[PDB]
């Protein structure tokens, strides 16, 4: 029993594992073939600790998918890079992935060494780059139609599509209110500054985004003010209540006048902290930490409203919208950090909770959506469909250039550098055309999701586009019918389609690398 | 073809160990037998001829009993409709006292004629509505059914003998003496002005003689033994404090602090000086006898040795909250010898062996105090467990007449009465829930019924020989026990009635009881953890 | 090895400001030369990260 | 129970002592004690005019109980919302009746 | 740590078995506060009550602060009269070896971080007659003074990495001797 | 599909259940039928710890078995209660229960109905307690001689049929004068008893003062005088050892000579509370706390006694022995507070070294030093002497005295036969049936007796129809002899307990038809 290995090791190695990859590759591309396009149909995924995730995008797909093959979980990383860096495109990537690898699956068997397969990609890929950025269309950052009709054009393959005329609003709004300037560097943070909250049970058309925050807390004392005019709003971060500290302390008492004479030094210091922090005359104070009863108790005698604990990213957002500063030290609090600018803060109640709303802004820097539908499920993806309209203005706002949807870029860099490669002597002419063959899957997946004959639509659909000026001719997927984009207004942002141009390309690269595989070890 | 799959519905969606019942034949009808044999369980201990039940529970402590709700109580009851029939008959025990047992005969004779009446044609909800409009009725007429009420509730002979009934259901062969010694404990309590309490009749068991020798004082009595060395006073002035009998102590952390070598010295004789001051100027008042709420200090120990002090502790706060009422004191949270106003008084304090337990006494002896005690004698714990139970019925009796007393004929007269005139009343109506008030008559035919066949007597015939006494006009007839034969007696001059309000409540609990378990149409139970 | 112990009452909340002060004297001192880049290898409480944003240089912990 | 006092007594609730003066006392008409079995309740009613009241349910046993509640909470809700918006839905089925035959003619 | 309490309002649930306010004694008991519902507030009230009436009954039993000062002459009346229950750490030492330093610094250490236990300290040499060289650092623990873990020896001990290991292990007994070695093992 | 009580529980309603129980209770009493009479035996019974016990008292031997049956469970507790209210005739009322539900089975064997069993029962034992009482004999003269002679004999005729029946008249002697030596009170812990390993069952002694096992001794003792012959006793509850002041001070100083003051004050506090005790004039020193070897070295030296560490009991028997009082503070040592004796020794017997009190005058306590040869058998003789101790206090209240040996069975017996003549109906063959329960006790103290039951059975029913009452059982002579002109005498109070404990249980178990089991949670 002598092992130059552990026992627990597996070699596999030559053309299996190959063939095995884009197996792999193939079976996630054929998971998610049918959520593409405004046809797409609804997924419904059990989650193992007891939810029920019902959604069209790839990532939140493939999020609840258990894959023990890696180059499963190869591609299962791809969707989550579409999905973080622009937020748009994830179907379309793993499927072009997963066509990719199966094209080059039939140069990989016909005894092509791979290294030759890998430059040819690279090469279509800049090619690919390079024609996308040419057809491109400029948009015009201040018409709010032009950004109202890309943002519909991004939704409407979701299920909010029917209330598209609304959402695509609140999401623009959005877009164009968390849009932030200081110190010379622009954020449009839309992460951490437009909160997205869903409370369920009403209308869908009753949801709103905010000209301010709303959360969900509540006066700490029934008899202050639920309703403010103009407030004064002061940020906490500091605790308003008597704490022990750091260093070990053990006062010694043997005089009769030093209990009482303790406890009221406690009181006085409470009552100073409560007195310096009205000096300035605010009207609403919030804090991260706990309110002791004398001090809130202070705070009603000069009639000044008190929430409780509020989280940090809350609060930040609470500063944003009304050009407050959170503070610790009441001791150095200035005129400078009292927050003038909250039009209302309005206490009201919401089936059985109370919800605090600072809404009517000057000009809030963070906003909120108040998204009201009928279950958690239905206002989770509604919240996922917000979230891509918010990236797709963000790319848009961040990078002026447009470019036609609906297959029509696809087809248009196909027969681009197909034209490119048929001048081209050599031996690497022929992956290169395989994957300008291969970007066709995104007009056929489209047409055989809307329910078309795709052989003779899609040579139609070719004939039409090797006639020139004709790159914005795509396929209507509501209809399945060769129409042009421009007339039809379907164009998405250039960053998205390079995106996933590219990052299609290079993981179909890495997963053409590999040919060996080793499992069991610690 | 070998195997039936489920109904492609919710039989298929149900999980492992759930169980799901629905339709008149599966959920119904089972609710009604499993009620009606919950009732045949407990009606062989009906009346005074009722056989006493040994009943071991989850935890191997035998009960030997007669009492409905006791034996529901002990052994634990698995199916839910018998599960709301204890609950109704739990309740009808709160608010009454008595009328447990009438609780499940009544709503086990309801829910069988319920199940005879659906399989003969009729719906639940005619049964319902029939059941509650013949309840109402029966409600509107039970006052008329009253007769000599009590009108005094002080004269110990009559309070006996209104006693004497309620006990005579369970403690059959020895009813005068019981009654009598409950007659005066409730009597030596009960107040001029204001409510009786139930809480404030005490019992204490010992063991030894027989049932003879159970007696009752105007006091009460506990199983502690005085700390001190004195045993015996007489004309107590009692302190009663609720902090134990030591110099009271920072309830934050204090720690003594000795600087120069006198102070160690004469720390210790320092607090001695301040113990035994404090003591004596608590005896200087005339505190013969101390009670303590805590732990108890040697030096006050030997310093109240020294003044001649009386040391009793006591474990509870019960305990010394019931002292307190009945000696007229008043605890306080600090030594403090007490003001002229706050002190107790009593005659004596005994230190007794009775039944190889020595118990301290603090018995008054001019019939007065808020607490009277019953101390009881017997040979066995569950004997005298079952003398107290049946002890606090007849309390619960008392109190019950301290309320709307209205005595009303026992032994099968007012079932018997009411089922006459129900069935007198459904003659008159035409409609079709007319058969479910004329259930109700046999749902009264049920409570003699089970008199007589406790007592080794033909049932029927007791019946016949009712309804005939009873059509011709007496209404004060009954089941007469001692004949050995089916005969009837007149209730009124046999001094043993039952009050108005027990027989209100408990028609009403099992009217109300038979009507919540009649409404289930579907049970859906998941599986047990 | 350092523990306070107070034995008359109104010595107690002035320790407890210095509690605090003496951080605040440092941050003016690093902020008194002009600084407006803080960066530290240990962590950075809130109070400190309070003076950084009041005075307008940003924090790295 | 301190907004619920403070609004049907008239009162003020209190975090300190601070200042204590006659304005701060509300006014009750009646403040007796019930004792029901082992537990006791504190009855405050003869109110001049009471912006909050109780609901108080008496039940043979606790399934009766909880239903009552469950009941309770549904026509309180179903009045609030009478009461939200000036307007009622005929019921028994008619709308739905009438609804359906409007989409049949549409 | 702190920082994921300020990260995201999103921290839903990962390796918690239970989350309810029975296990969160009193520094985190009054930090949620808002979120504790209203229906199962009287349960709160009542689990409070009971838990810091515990805590003050424990008052009474967690006052014994640091080391104490006891010799030879007195080691009969601490280890047979010393209480009922009360732990009782027996140490045997002598100034010069570094190891039994290490030891006795950690066990000051400790006697301030649990107060519950009182661990007496002794010399060697005058608590028990002609104690060999080769025992110096000596530790044994029991309860009214029968004798239940001895460990002896000077290197076999590892005094290098006793800290929390082997602060348990003298903490931890009245069962399984090997309880608290896998959470901190030397590897 | 659902089931109204929990799967386990099971039910035995009808006759044959209270048939069962009957049987039950047969059994347990054939357990204890074999220890009754003055030719009794005594039973070993060994539990899972494997301490054995021998004793022949139906109380200790009934507590011994593992009874889980309910009917056994009653006749346990009719026999512990039977025990703690008089103290003996636990076996009687155990075998009359017994016997009553034998004698009444065949009768309930066809049903017939427990309620007129009870009440026949009822009717009997009442009429049965009011003849005791009528017919018990009075001496109503209130002598003094003629008084101790009778507890003298009740005492003797407690202890027939114990371990210790052949030293009967040394014990019940000795035993009645510790009673005789009672406050009005008869406190049983003045009557603490002690046991000593080795000597014969004759070296038992009766101290009249308090004898109590040395304690401790520290290194010191031995060296105190051991006879004092006229001491002045000193009880503390002080503890009398150097020690920490408080157990809750510290001391805080910054000088050294201030260090050597404290320590100088420790001491001076100690030898403060020992000058104290000292110049009390006392000589012998006893302590429940604690004495230290210090305060042992320093009461030798001064030639005076100290023990320490006494327990509770033998602390208060010395109290109200030496007549001094317990003293938690040397402060204000008074000669009234100190205890007198008239002589103290520390002496050795039986391998153990014991202190003793012998003379005081006015001493209301005593002590038994009981000599044996096993521990079983020290234990043996402590139940018998607890037996005659509780005859002997019961004893006390009343002179009503009947006699034993079965006459008093008897004569009630022929009392209830003549009775259930003049009644019609099935009470009277229910009252001819207890009758005839009734007259078990003599059959089985012969029938122990080896003797023949039914002859000498049928001389005493013959003898009791007419002649003379009080005639019994005779196992000397094999015969039928005048029990009160035997001088065996049982206080009247035993027999009226026990039958009204044993008809108090047979009502009990007959009056229930049911049994229900839960399935043990
Ligand atoms: N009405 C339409 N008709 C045809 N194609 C459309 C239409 N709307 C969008 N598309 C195409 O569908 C693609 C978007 O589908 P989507 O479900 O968002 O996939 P992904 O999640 O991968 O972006 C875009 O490439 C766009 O060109
Ligand atoms: N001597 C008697 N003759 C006939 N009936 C009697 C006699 N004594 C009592 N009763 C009846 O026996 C019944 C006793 O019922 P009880 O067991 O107290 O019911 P519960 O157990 O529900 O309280 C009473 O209703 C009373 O009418
Ligand atoms: N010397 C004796 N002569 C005749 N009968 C005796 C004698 N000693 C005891 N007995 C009888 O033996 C019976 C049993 O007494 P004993 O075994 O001593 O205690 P218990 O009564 O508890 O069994 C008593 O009823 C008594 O009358
Ligand atoms: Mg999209
Ligand atoms: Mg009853
Ligand atoms: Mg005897």
């Amino acid at each position: 029993p002598v092992l130059v290995l552990s026992q627990n090791t597996k070699r596999e190695s030559g053309r299996k594992v190959q063939s095995g990859n884009i197996n792999a590759a193939k079976t996630i591309a054929d998971i998610i073939r049918t959520c593409l396009g405004p046809k797409s149909m609804m997924k419904m995924l059990l989650d193992p600790m007891g939810g029920i995730v019902m959604t069209n995008d790839g990532n939140a797909i493939l999020r609840e998918i258990q894959v023990q093959h890696p180059a499963a979980k190869s591609m299962i990383e791809i969707s989550r890079t579409q999905d973080e860096e622009v937020g748009d495109g994830t179907t379309s990537v793993i499927i072009l992935a997963g066509e990719m690898l199966s094209v080059a699956e039939h140069f990989l068997e016909q005894q092509m060494h791979p290294t030759v397969v890998i430059s040819a990609y690279r090469k279509a890929l800049d090619d690919m780059i390079s024609t996308l950025k040419k057809i491109s269309i400029p948009v015009d950052i201040s018409d709010s139609d032009m950004m109202l009709n890309i943002i519909n054009s991004s939704i409407t393959t979701k299920a909010i599509s029917r209330w598209s005329s609304l959402a695509c609003n609140i999401a623009l709004d959005a877009v164009k209110m968390v849009q932030f300037e200081e110190n010379g560097r622009k954020e449009i943070d839309i992460k951490k500054y437009a909160r997205v909250e869903k409370i369920p049970g009403g209308i869908i058309e009753d949801s709103c985004v905010l000209r301010g925050v709303m959360i969900n807390k509540d006066v700490t004392h029934p008899r202050m003010r639920r309703y403010i005019k103009n407030p004064r709003i002061v940020l906490l971060d500091s605790s308003l209540e008597y704490k022990k500290g750091e260093s070990q302390t053990d006062i010694e008492i043997t005089r009769e006048e030093d209990f009482t004479r303790i406890l009221q030094m406690e009181e006085e210091y409470i009552q100073q902290l409560c007195e310096d922090i009205i000096q300035l005359k605010p009207d609403v104070v919030i804090t991260e930490k706990g309110i002791s009863d004398l001090a809130q108790h202070y705070l009603m005698r000069a009639n000044i409203t008190a929430i409780r604990r509020v989280r940090k990213t809350d609060n930040n957002r609470i500063a944003r919208a009304c050009g407050a500063r959170i503070v610790s030290r009441p001791e150095e609090l200035r005129e400078d950090d009292v927050g003038t600018g909250a039009g209302l803060l309005e206490i009201k109640k919401i089936g059985d909770e109370y919800f605090t709303f600072i809404t009517d802004c000057k000009d809030p820097k963070a906003c909120t959506i108040l998204l009201r539908g009928a279950s958690k499920e239905i206002l989770s993806e509604v919240e996922r469909n917000l979230q891509d309209a918010m990236q797709v203005c963000r790319n848009v706002l961040l990078d002026p250039q447009l470019v036609p949807g609906g297959g029509a870029s696809e087809m248009a860099v196909a027969h681009a550098l197909t034209e490119k490669s048929k001048a081209m002597t050599g031996v690497e002419q022929w992956p290169y055309r395989a994957v300008a063959q291969a970007l066709e899957v995104i007009p056929r997946t489209l047409i055989q999701n809307c329910g078309a004959s795709t052989i003779r639509l899609l040579t139609s659909l070719r004939a039409k586009h090797t006639q020139e000026n004709c790159e914005t001719w795509g396929v209507n997927g509501e209809t399945g019918t060769l129409v042009d984009m421009k007339e039809l207004g379907i164009w998405e942002p250039l960053a998205v389609k390079l995106q996933t141009y590219k990052t299609a390309v290079e993981t179909a690269v890495l997963l053409l690398r590999i040919d060996d595989i080793v499992s069991g070890h610690k | 073809a070998l195997h039936v799959p489920k109904a492609p519905g919710f039989a298929q969606m149900l999980k492992e160990g759930a169980k799901h019942f629905s339709g008149l034949e599966e959920a119904v009808y089972r609710n009604i037998q499993a009620c009606k044999e919950l009732a045949q369980t407990t009606r062989t201990a009906y009346g005074p001829n009722g056989m006493n039940k040994m009943v071991i529970n989850h935890l191997e402590k035998l009960f030997v009993t007669n009492d409905a709700a006791t034996i529901l109580r002990e052994l634990e009851v698995q199916h839910p409709a018998a599960k709301m029939i204890v609950m109704a008959s739990h309740m009808q025990e709160q608010e009454v006292g008595d009328g447990t047992n009438f609780v499940l005969v009544f709503a086990g004779a309801l829910l069988e004629l319920a199940e005879e009446l659906l399989r003969i044609g009729l719906s639940v909800s005619e049964v319902i509505e029939g059941y509650e409009i013949a309840c109402r009725k029966a409600h509107e007429i039970l006052p008329n059914l009253v007769c000599c009420s009590a009108k005094n509730l002080r004269d110990i002979d009559e309070v006996s003998s209104l006693l004497r009934t309620s006990i005579m259901s369970k403690q059959y062969g020895n009813e005068v003496f019981l009654a009598k010694l409950i007659a005066q404990a409730c009597v030596s309590i009960f107040p001029d002005s204001g409510h009786f309490n139930v809480d404030n009749i005490r019992v204490c068991k010992i063991l030894g003689s027989g049932i003879s020798s159970s007696s009752v004082l105007h006091g009460m009595v506990f199983k502690k033994e005085t700390e001190g060395d004195v045993t015996s006073v007489k004309d107590a002035k009692i302190a009663v404090y609720s902090c134990p009998f030591d110099g009271m102590i920072t309830e934050t952390k204090g720690t003594v602090l000795i600087k120069t070598a006198e102070e160690l010295m004469n720390f210790s004789k320092g607090e001695e000086n301040l113990m035994d001051a404090q003591v004596k100027a608590i005896a200087d008042t005339g505190a013969n006898v101390v009670v303590t709420g805590g732990k108890v200090a040697d030096m006050a120990l030997h310093y109240a040795n020294k003044y001649n002090i009386m040391l009793v502790r006591l474990n509870s706060k019960w305990d010394l909250r019931r002292l307190c009422k009945t000696v007229g004191a008043t605890a306080l949270p600090r030594l403090t010898p007490p003001v002229l106003e706050e002190m107790g008084h009593c005659d004596s304090v005994y230190l007794s062996e009775v039944g190889d337990t020595q118990v301290v006494v603090f018995k008054h002896e001019k019939e007065d105090g808020a607490i009277s005690t019953i101390v009881l004698r017997g040979s066995t714990d569950n004997l005298m467990d079952d003398i107290e139970r049946a002890v606090d019925d007849g309390v619960n009796t008392f109190k019950v007449l301290t309320r709307d007393k209205r005595l009303v004929p026992g032994g099968g007269a007012t079932e018997i009465e009411l089922a006459k005139q129900i069935t007198s009343y459904g003659e008159t109506c035409p409609g079709l829930e007319q058969y479910a008030i004329k259930k109700f008559a046999e749902a009264f035919e049920a409570i003699p019924r089970a008199l007589a066949e406790n007592s080794g007597v033909k049932a029927n015939e007791v019946i016949s020989k009712l309804y005939a006494v009873h059509q011709e006009g007496n209404k004060n007839v009954g089941l007469d026990i001692e004949a050995e034969v089916p005969a009837v007696k007149d209730m009124l001059e046999a001094g043993i009635l039952d009050t108005y309000l027990g027989k209100y409540w408990a028609i009403k609990l099992a009217t109300n009881a038979a009507v919540t378990v009649l409404r289930v149409d579907q049970i859906i139970m998941a599986k047990p953890a | 090895g350092v523990q306070v112990v107070i034995t008359d009452p109104e010595k107690l909340d002035q320790i407890r400001q210095r509690e605090s002060d003496i951080t605040k004297e440092r941050i003016q001192k690093i902020l008194a030369t002009g600084a407006n880049v803080i960066l530290t290898t240990g962590g950075i409480d809130d109070m400190c990260l309070k003076y950084f944003v009041e005075a307008g240089a940003m924090a790295v912990r | 129970n301190m907004e619920r006092l403070t609004l049907a007594c008239g009162g003020v609730a209190l975090n300190s002592f601070d200042d204590l003066s006659p304005d701060c006392l509300g006014h009750a008409g009646l403040v007796y004690e019930y004792t029901l079995g082992e537990e006791k309740f504190t009855f405050i009613e003869k109110c001049n005019n009471p912006r909050s009241v109780t609901l108080l349910i008496k039940g043979p046993n606790k399934h009766t109980l909880t239903q009552i509640k469950d009941a309770v909470r549904d026509g309180l809700r179903a009045v609030k919302n009478a009461i939200d918006d000036g307007c009622v839905v005929p019921g028994a089925g008619a709308v739905e009746v009438a609804m359906a035959e409007a989409l049949i003619k549409h | 740590e702190l920082e994921e309490e300020a990260e995201e309002e999103q921290r839903i649930l990962q390796q918690s078995v239970v989350k309810t306010y029975e296990d969160m004694t009193l520094e985190e008991l009054e930090d949620h506060e808002d979120e504790f519902n209203e229906e199962d507030e009287r349960a709160i009230e009542m689990y409070r009550r009971r838990r810091l009436a515990e805590w003050k009954a424990t008052k009474l039993k967690n006052k014994f602060g640091e080391v104490l000062e006891i010799s030879g002459k007195d080691y009969v009346q601490e280890v047979t009269k010393a209480g009922e229950g009360l732990w009782v750490i027996l140490h045997l030492y002598k100034q010069g070896i570094p190891l039994c330093a290490l030891i006795n610094q950690h066990l000051s250490g400790l006697a301030r971080k649990f107060p519950d236990v009182k661990f007496i300290k002794a010399i060697s040499t005058t608590c028990i007659p002609n104690y060999p060289d080769r025992n110096l650092p000596t530790i044994f623990v029991y309860l009214e003074g029968d004798i239940k873990a001895q460990f002896i020896g000077p290197l076999v001990f590892g005094g290098m990495n006793l800290t929390r290991d082997e602060l348990e292990w003298k903490l931890s007994e009245s069962g399984a001797i090997m309880t608290d070695l896998e959470e901190n093992p030397k590897k | 599909p659902v089931i109204l009580l929990k799967e386990g529980t099971d039910s035995s309603q009808g006759i044959p259940q209270l048939v069962s129980n009957i049987s039950a209770c047969q059994v347990i009493a054939e357990a204890v039928r074999t220890t009754l009479g003055p030719r009794g035996m005594d039973k070993l019974i060994v539990d899972g710890r494997g301490k054995a016990t021998i004793s022949n008292d139906g109380a200790t031997i009934l507590k011994l078995l593992d009874v889980v049956h309910p009917a056994a469970k009653t006749l346990v507790d009719i026999a512990k209660s039977q025990d703690a209210e008089v103290g003996d005739g636990t076996t009687s009322v155990t075998l009359l229960a017994a016997e009553f539900l034998k004698q009444v089975k065949p009768y309930v064997e066809e049903g017939l109905h427990p309620q007129i069993i009870i009440r026949a029962f009822r009717t009997a034992t009442q009429l049965a307690v009011n003849k005791i009482k009528e017919i018990a004999v009075t001496v109503k003269k209130a002598d003094k001689v003629e008084q101790r002679k009778l507890l003298e004999k009740c005492a003797m005729t407690a202890l027939s049929s114990k371990l210790i029946s052949q030293q009967k008249a040394f014990f019940a002697k000795m035993v009645v004068d510790a009673v005789m030596m009672l406050d009005d009170l008869l406190q049983l812990k003045m009557i603490g008893i002690k046991k000593v390993q080795g000597g014969a069952l004759e070296d038992s002694q009766l101290v009249a003062g308090v004898a109590f096992k040395k304690t401790f001794s520290y290194a010191g003792f031995e060296m105190q005088p051991k006879k004092y012959h006229n001491p002045k006793i000193a009880l503390l509850n002080v503890e009398l050892e150097l020690k920490a002041e408080k157990d809750n001070a510290e001391i805080r100083v910054h000088t050294v000579e201030d260090y050597q003051a404290i320590v100088d004050a420790e001491w001076n506090i100690l030898y403060d509370k020992l000058e104290k005790i000292h110049h009390s004039g006392a000589k012998v020193v006893l302590s429940k706390l604690p004495i230290g070897d210090v305060a042992t070295q320093y009461f030798a030296d001064r030639d005076m006694f100290c023990a320490g560490r006494v327990p509770e009991e033998d602390l208060k028997r010395t109290m109200m022995a030496c007549g001094g009082s317990i003293q938690t503070s040397v402060n204000a040592l008074s000669a009234d507070v100190l205890g007198r004796c008239q002589v103290f020794e520390e002496t050795q017997i039986g391998g153990e070294r014991y202190n003793f009190f012998t003379g005081c005058p006015k001493a209301k306590t005593c002590t038994f030093i009981l000599r044996g040869g096993a521990e079983q058998f020290m234990e043996e003789t402590e139940r018998s002497l607890h037996d005659a101790i509780m005859i002997v206090r019961r004893a006390i209240k009343n002179d009503s005295v009947v006699a034993g040996g079965g006459a008093i069975e008897m004569e009630l017996s022929k009392y209830l036969r003549d009775y259930s003549r003049t009644i019609p109906g099935k009470q009277q063959l229910l009252i001819g049936a207890y009758a005839k329960a009734l007259e078990i006790i003599p059959r089985q103290l012969c029938d122990n007796a080896g003797f023949d039951a039914t002859n000498i059975l049928n001389k005493l029913r013959a003898r009791h129809a007419q002649g003379g009452t009080w005639y019994g059982v005779d196992i000397n002579n094999e015969d039928i002899a005048d029990n009160f002109e035997a001088f065996v005498w049982e206080p009247a109070m035993v027999r009226i307990n026990a039958l009204t404990a044993a008809s108090e249980a047979a009502c009990l178990i007959v009056s229930v038809d049911e049994t229900i089991k839960n399935p043990r949670s």
